[PDB]
């Protein structure tokens, strides 16, 4: 999971 | 113009309603179902038996097409 | 065409359930979110350790203990307290036990370490077979001195059984390997094998039988007064001598009886104790405990 | 001017629907509510066990196949006479044993998704009697309470290891010589090295698919442990509904959260969906740099060694 | 012719003395009778034996015996009491001696039935040679299992002593003949000799002289595990092997040394204990005392 | 006539001798004066002996001879477990040894003439220190104490036998297979037969040189014991002077005397005469079927086994 | 004619008498010289050393041979 | 001795  | 040429559109919304509130109001249930799935599963291990049960997955792949089929021809 | 007021009453249909669902699905999260709630306990283990503990089983039933079961106790010149099964009498005795046989589901054909720090399982009931361990042994019985008993406990295929009492048993530390010792023979109906058994193949058996002052001996680290390897032979850890009179640690025999043909090397290997039956009859239950002489 | 055929054959259909479905779920929701009235019914015994303890024992896992246990099972460690020997499931069969395990994922048997006191004390169940047997030699789904799991790498040089196995059979590994976890007071902070492995090093080095920026808000070396209480995620803003472990719905070292999420969700099958999620996150057993964020594993565990 | 009857005054003087005699004839028959009352008592004899009686030594200091000498036992399986010498400390320990050597005044090269029953004297100073008796012996060892200490103490010529202790000492009745066994060695600067001693000649040797467990032996009577015959070879009796490492009963040695050329048959005969003092030395004095391990 | 003439040659030399005498007499009163007085003072110290006991013992001299006690020497008996052990003589070369001492005679070291209670309990030297050595090995003149003697004889069929030496060195015998004496309640009743021997029968048959009447009483089987202080003799009479053991100055057997008198009076040299007895009678350590009624012995001694 | 022809024959009597008491009295005192000498010798065996005596019967011998010498003048 |  990754949030930019 | 009267008796329906703008009376009909104030029942575009009581169309473009359900099937909009609907689209959500199912994947709601996608999200619930494979919750409870879970959930319910979890508790294999904490009480004395669970419950097996596979979950209609594909079905509401299904009725999410006949969702977008209606929605491209109004 | 523009007829349509019987389209209007479809639609109104839509509305409804859709609001009776969107109600009922709000409604079923709540009762799933308590049902997550009865759904975070882990299974319910049968066996538990009592909060009492001390010295020995003993000093245990004193400090108010009344169930039989497992505890840990803390011996004097002990590091790291261990779990043991305690039994205690309606009396308030607090019996230790260190050795249990009842149905042969151990390999008792364990190597030196092993018998050290000890194997087997410990369960509440005490329906499970085991060894102390050596070491843990030593040091219970090693204390400021105070005497403590050995009650040997045998049951036979008849629901017969007999004890054998030893007092100021004590087992000697690593160094001296685990020498065996003690005081005399108390009483009991099971008879003295320590002290060696006229087994009548030769007089110098009973000599060479005995068991007090014997160092205990393993497969790989024979300490036995014979030429070759009692531990090995017979296939057990045990204070042998020119090999036993009293071989609890033997090998489980079902049915209780024996002979050459079913022994590795043509000797008795079962758990035995020829003061009471013969050599060739292996007692269906076994257990060595302890409990301060003065009881 | 002509739009006035569709109230007679358009829309009789483009309402048709709304019908065959909203009769449907109305109809498919009595199922649930059903399941679950029942599993409510069914828990109102809870499951039991007996494992019975075995004589052996040391300061953990390893000591003890040292002194002598030879079968995986559960054993009782005690690592630091401070604190009383607790249960625990040693793997001494898999790599020369020696094995303490600190996390595994089997089967659905237990809610990952749990507060920040939980996963402190540990949770789950250690081991379950094999079949007839009278000892547990089968491990379960736990995680070992994070205080313990603190002081067994704060004792000395410690290293990891994380196994996992796919739906279809196959595995893969993840070695960190090196290993540690941080007291409570310093948010369980995690750190790792030495990565030996066919999984991917996704504790240090992140995902294999995300780039730069991207990927160093995956990797968990040095981050701070998480639970959908207590915020510690390489995630900042004022934002509270945006915490990693609120999302990925589980507790564990995140990072603007992650690159792999043990302790996730446990999706039977593996092959899951963000239309499936319950926050559209790739919450869920998932070890990027092997599957993508779209997988749940079958089995996930975490286990250590001195060395 | 009345001048010559002075006579008549001249006899009475005669008479004047006769008188004076029986008088004086009589003061003696007194005189004697006063002498005849002392020589009546015999002689005062040195030895005596101290009233208090019981089962051992030890008994004996318990019931208050304060002063080491001769005194008499009654021990329990036990027929006719018999007397023994005790040795009691300070601490009121009860030694009770079976075997004494410290100048060589008895002949040890005794036959069978006289190490049964015993031979030499016994002093109520303790310095006097003697063996108590096998038979003695055993049953003193041998009542209701109470364990005995043995305490072997030698005496070298340079004033040097030690001591070997011996825990749950026993002597087997005449039937087993009057085999020997003991627990385990207790302790003792003076070396464990009777678990066999490395000789040097052989491996086998330890083996072949260690004493725990072996059979009495007498000229007349060959129980060692020897060939031939130790007792008479080294002409004593003891529990033989093939023959010893300890041979307390040997033959005195004035000077503690010797060698080969003034034995017998080539074979070290003297009062050896091999773990201390070599083969070729003989203690200046020997002791074999029990006391009830408890002590 | 002229009987006046003793007035003047006999009368005179009479008084002279009888001065002479007188005086001569005198001084030998004043010599015994000094000599009794002296011996009295060597008395101011008794004599003493230490004899070690030999470890060895039994119910008397058999059995030990029979235990491997094969030196003659002194050893400690316990006939009867009711009476605590007691010190005695044992001949272990004479005859086969196993006999046991009950009276000895061979010097003067030791008054027999005592009272009854003496002979009851016993006197004497048993033994005294062998020259040089530490035990006993030599024997001293006593008397086993009468009830001692009693009980070993009525404990079996015990043989008696006395043996006795000249001054010149001659010796002789005198067996009596059958041997006993009753208990002091009735009066040590004496009691032998079976004479195998070479001294003459005394005991049994009566001095040799007696007719009739006058050998009867000299008979000592069936007689009775006596002591200068308790009459049981043969003789029967009002005269209180008269009593056998007041007169052959000692304690033993008598019936209106003996025919042997061991425990007599022990004359040295042997020959001995009437004028010389402070009684006139043949008093001594006399065995008159051997040498008379005139003639103390060097040696004598009665000792016992079982048969 | 008194103190002459009669009161002679009567001191001899009187002194014969006195004859008769010496000889009695060589009697006992015999018998004592005798009596002692065992007596003494019988301490031998109740004190330290017993003196050593000789007793040369003898004279006695002599002087009662002579004192009976004195007889067939009576 | 004897007395008659
Ligand atoms: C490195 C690369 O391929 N670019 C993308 C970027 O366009 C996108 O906005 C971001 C999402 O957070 O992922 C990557 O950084
Ligand atoms: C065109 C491209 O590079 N791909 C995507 C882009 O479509 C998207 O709008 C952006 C969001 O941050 O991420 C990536 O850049
Ligand atoms: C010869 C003999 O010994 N017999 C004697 C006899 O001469 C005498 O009358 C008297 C002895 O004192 O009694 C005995 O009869
Ligand atoms: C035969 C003999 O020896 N004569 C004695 C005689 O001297 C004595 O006076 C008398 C009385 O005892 O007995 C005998 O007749
Ligand atoms: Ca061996
Ligand atoms: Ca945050
Ligand atoms: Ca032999
Ligand atoms: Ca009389």
């Amino acid at each position: 999971g990754h949030r930019p | 113009i009267e008796v329906l040429k703008r009376k009909v559109i104030e029942k575009v919304q009581h169309i473009q309603l359900l099937q909009k509130n609907v689209r959500a109001q199912l994947v709601d249930m996608k999200r619930l179902e494979v919750d409870i799935d879970i959930k319910i599963r979890s508790c294999r291990g904490s009480c004395s038996r669970a419950l097996a049960r596979e979950v209609d997955l594909k079905d509401y792949e299904d009725q999410q097409k006949q969702l977008e089929q209606v929605i491209a021809k109004d | 065409e523009a007829s349509i007021l019987t389209h209007d009453s479809s639609i109104r249909y839509l509305q409804e359930i859709y609001n009776s669902n969107n109600q009922k699905i709000v409604n079923l999260k709540e009762k799933v979110a308590q049902l997550e709630a009865q759904c975070q306990e882990p299974c319910k283990d049968t066996v538990q350790i009592h909060d009492i503990t001390g010295k020995d089983c003993q000093d245990i039933a004193n400090k108010g203990a009344k169930q039989s079961g497992l505890y840990f106790i803390k011996p004097l010149k002990a590091n790291q307290q261990f779990l043991v099964y305690c039994e205690i009498d309606g009396s308030g005795n607090g019996w230790t036990v260190f050795q249990k046989r009842l149905d042969g589901s151990v390999d008792f054909k364990k190597n030196w370490i092993q018998y050290k720090e000890g194997f087997g399982h410990l369960s509440p009931t005490g329906t499970t077979e085991f060894w102390l361990g050596n070491e843990k042994i030593h040091l219970i019985s090693t204390q400021s001195a105070i005497p403590y008993a050995l009650r040997v406990e045998l049951e036979d295929w008849n629901g017969r059984t007999s004890t054998a009492d030893y007092a100021m048993f004590k087992v000697g530390p690593e160094a001296d390997k685990y020498r065996l010792t003690y005081a005399y023979f108390a009483g009991g109906d099971a008879g003295d094998a320590f002290d060696g058994f006229d087994f009548g193949d030769d007089p110098s058996d009973k000599f060479f039988t005995s068991h007090n002052g014997m160092q205990f001996s393993t497969w790989d680290n024979d300490n036995d007064k014979f030429e070759g390897n009692c531990a090995e032979q017979d296939g057990s850890g045990w204070w042998m001598n020119k090999c036993h009179a009293g071989h609890l640690n033997g090998v489980y025999y079902q049915g209780g009886t024996y002979s050459k043909a079913s022994t590795p090397n043509g000797y008795d290997n079962g758990i035995i104790w020829a003061t009471w039956k013969t050599r060739w009859y292996s007692m269906k239950k076994t257990t060595m405990k302890i409990i301060p002489f003065n009881r | 001017l002509y739009i006035d055929e569709t109230v007679n054959s358009n829309i009789p259909t483009n309402l048709r629907v709304l019908r065959s479905i909203l009769e449907n779920l109305r109809s498919k929701i009595q199922k649930l509510e059903s399941d679950v009235s029942a599993q409510m019914e069914y828990c109102r015994t809870p499951c039991t066990v007996s494992c019975n303890i075995p004589v052996v024992s040391g300061k953990e896992c390893e000591e003890i196949i040292r002194k002598g246990g030879e079968t995986s099972e559960m054993y009782l460690i005690q690592p630091d006479s401070s604190v009383k020997p607790y249960r625990v499931y040693c793997d001494m069969n898999t790599e020369n044993g020696g094995w303490t395990v600190i996390q595994n994922r089997q089967d659905g048997s237990v809610d990952f998704g749990r507060k920040w006191d939980p996963y402190k004390q540990g949770f789950g169940n250690v081991a379950t009697n094999t079949d007839g047997k009278n000892y547990c030699g089968l491990p379960g789904e736990y995680w070992l309470g994070n205080d313990k799991i603190s002081q067994l790498t704060r004792m000395g040089p410690t290293e990891l290891l994380i196994e996992m196995e796919d739906w279809k059979g196959d595995k893969v590994k993840a070695h960190y010589g090196g290993f540690t976890v941080q007291n409570e007071a310093n948010k369980y902070q995690i750190s790792v090295n030495k990565y030996r492995g066919t999984a991917g090093n996704a504790l240090m080095d992140g995902a294999s698919q995300l780039m730069g920026e991207n990927r160093t808000m995956t990797i968990h070396n040095g981050m701070f442990f998480s639970t959908y209480d207590r915020d510690n995620d390489g995630w900042l803003t004022s934002d509270p509904r945006k915490q990693c472990s609120k999302e990925d719905g589980g507790g564990w070292w995140y990072n603007r959260c992650h690159a792999a999420n043990p302790n996730g969700r446990y999706y039977w099958g593996g092959q899951y969906t963000w239309d499936m999620a319950k926050h559209g996150t790739d919450d869920g057993v998932v070890w990027m740099n092997w599957k993508g964020s779209w997988y749940s594993m079958r089995k996930m565990s975490m286990k250590i060694r001195p060395f």
